[PDB]
RNA sequence: UGAGCCUUGAUGGAAGUGUGGACGCCAGUCUGCAUGGCUUUAAUGUUUGAUGUUCUAACGUUGACCCGUAAUCCGGGUUGCGGACAGUGUCUGGUGGGUAGUUUGACUGGGGCGGUCU
RNA sequence: GUUUAUUAAAAACACAGCACUGUGCAAACACGAAAGUGGACGUAUACGGUGUGACGCCUGCCCGGUGCCGGAAGGUUAAUU
RNA sequence: GGGCGUUAAGUUGCAGGGUAUAGACCCGAAACCCGGUGAUCUAGCCAUGGGCAGGUUGAAGGUUGGGUAACACUAACUGGAGGACCGAACCGACUAAUGUUGAAAAAUUAGCGGAUGACUUGUGGCUGGGGGUGAAAGGCCAAUCAAACCGGGAGAUAGCU
RNA sequence: UAAGGUGAUAUGAACCGUUAUAACCGGCGAUUUCCGAAUGGGGAAACCCAGUGUGUUUCGACACACUAUCAUUAACUGAAUCCAUAGGUUAAUGAGGCGAACCGGGGGAACUGAAACAUCUAAGUACCCCGAGGAAAAGAAAUCAACCGAGAUUCCCCCAG
């Protein structure tokens, strides 16, 4: 639902089988929290994968300079 | 896999490693409160000035901190009874305070962060040995004793 | 304890007496040490895979207490217990009907049952 | 004893008894987005779930089939490299 | 040699015959799907209040007198049980007649069962449709229930009348 | 603008007007109870209750006026913890709700057809949700071409069923 840093997902899709299922699929990603900011100290964001790995090449700061600004 | 300790701590590096280091280990412990590291362009070049500019410390500073084992050795017996009782045991707590605080029983003061004793001290009353460890370059010697009341 | 590079060895300071490991078509040679005047393969460096040792430093805490707060959430702080474990991400061997992908003919004295389709 | 009020009162449901299994208490489990509540103001001689079958006398033989419980040495076997 | 061609005038309108894509002559299902409205009936349950002349019988236990070495045993009095009795209110519906274009879309009349209990009732609250509730009949969920009502997909489809 | 005129179902009464502030029409205003985004709090809509200020005051009062919530900024206050934040107060701006269709976007059927039915169709239609405008939306090559070259996006007819 979140993965804040990055968008998210929760888009639907149909999970076909052998030929076809007109069913539906959805909810993905995950969560976690408690991220230590070099500054004061951690607010627990509920990012997920692709969000967690993002806080790496990036920052922790710029990775937050948005969930604030905007 | 890229950091700069400088304040070596059992890690395969001193004065900060410039080649492949550990990863995910510093994200929560090393970097926080411990020894910050980021071996990324910016922080890198800034360390060169701390080294390319390089000592009077080994001759002078070492001396303003080496007299430790010499200033405190002939000391009068430490008489801080740790509530010896319980049919042959004690009541008083022996850990960090009574070891170092045993010096201001007349005035002088120290820092509880210099003690040298791996194991905690058994709550006895005998010749409590205290190997004062001010700095790596220089070590000292102290004692402690318990009485009945 | 395996294996890769490959580093130092055995095939392809001047005599004699000796000690050890080597293997045999076997009657033998190999090979360090005192006194005497490239590959087949072994050790050390290593790189890396295995078990097993120990360490703290991962972060965990659905323990306690303090504020926000006349909240059971959450966050911060103190404290305790756990601790580089757990757990997560990528990769990888298992296992995996738990799930999925792979319609059910016609003829016929209605149809179906039966029978037949060359 | 109970049941198809209004075509079935039974050999069906229940029953006491038996067994398996789960639950260390903020119990398992259930109602509930949560708070909270039931279980229980009980705490393994207790509570739940499954199957077998008031009180009395009892409840025989079969584990081949299916299911479940234990083992897991060996065979077969997924992703993965 | 044989197949197909080779001194067949076509083309563009207009009106018509046919064909193609379209509804598709008209009316009609039982149904499926989507979104809302419904627990003012009824089924359960929650909270808070009320009712039971109505009347009867009268077990176990006990108090006391008697009595026993002690009990049993007994006599009264108290006591108050029971798929107990008849029994009004109240609750329910076993039987027959009448009604059947009714007084009434389930009742009236005479009987009938329970009536201190798994009782009965007022007020308000909570469960929503493949869902609820159910001492279980597929019963009840507003005269509707083997899947409610309302609106929509919708002119569903109808080789049938 | 003007001789009439006081809206309609019915006059009638009592009247206003004929010159140029009587009507009547058009513009800008003034007023504009209660409810309704409803905004001081509550509420079964048009009702109920308060705080803090006010004027006239025969100086209790009447009514009036302000006081919702969010967001931006401003200043002031300000925890666990020195700091700093969290939080709090005040104030100025602004939003909030209606709205027919067209438009961008998030979510998205089934009947139906395939003479059955799963791929496929219906159709990204129905519908539901958000948003904005007068239109919206789109709009200067890491485009295409084929060794020739074209030259941003958009909309129209062809290429082609
Ligand atoms: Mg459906
Ligand atoms: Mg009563
Ligand atoms: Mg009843
Ligand atoms: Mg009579
Ligand atoms: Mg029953
Ligand atoms: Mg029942
Ligand atoms: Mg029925
Ligand atoms: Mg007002
Ligand atoms: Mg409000
Ligand atoms: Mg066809
Ligand atoms: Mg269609």
């Amino acid at each position: 639902m979140k993965k804040d840093i990055h968008p998210k997902y929760e888009e639907i899709t149909a999970s076909c089988s052998c030929g076809n299922v007109m069913k539906i699929r959805s909810t993905v990603g995950h969560d976690l929290n408690l991220d230590v900011c070099s500054k004061c100290h951690p607010f627990f964001t509920g990012k997920q994968r692709d969000v967690a790995t993002g806080g790496r090449v990036d920052r922790f700061n710029k990775r937050f300079n948005i969930p604030g600004s905007k | 896999m890229q950091v700069i300790l400088l304040d070596k701590v059992a890690n395969l590096g001193s004065l900060g490693d410039q080649v492949n280091v550990k990863a995910g280990y510093a994200r929560n412990f090393l970097v926080p409160q411990g020894k910050a590291v980021p071996a990324t362009k910016k922080n890198i070049e800034f360390f060169e000035a701390r080294r390319a500019e390089l000592e009077a410390k080994l001759a002078e500073v070492l001396a303003a901190a080496n007299a430790r084992a010499e200033k405190i050795n002939a000391l009068e017996t430490v008489t801080i009874a740790s509530k010896a009782g319980d049919e042959g045991k004690l009541f008083g707590s022996i850990g960090t305070r009574d070891i170092a605080d045993a010096v201001t029983a007349a005035g002088v003061e120290v820092a509880k962060s210099e003690v040298r004793l791996p194991n905690g001290v058994l709550r006895t009353t005998g010749e409590h040995e205290v190997s004062f460890q001010v700095h790596s370059e220089v070590f000292a010697k102290v004692i402690v004793n318990v009485v009945a009341e």
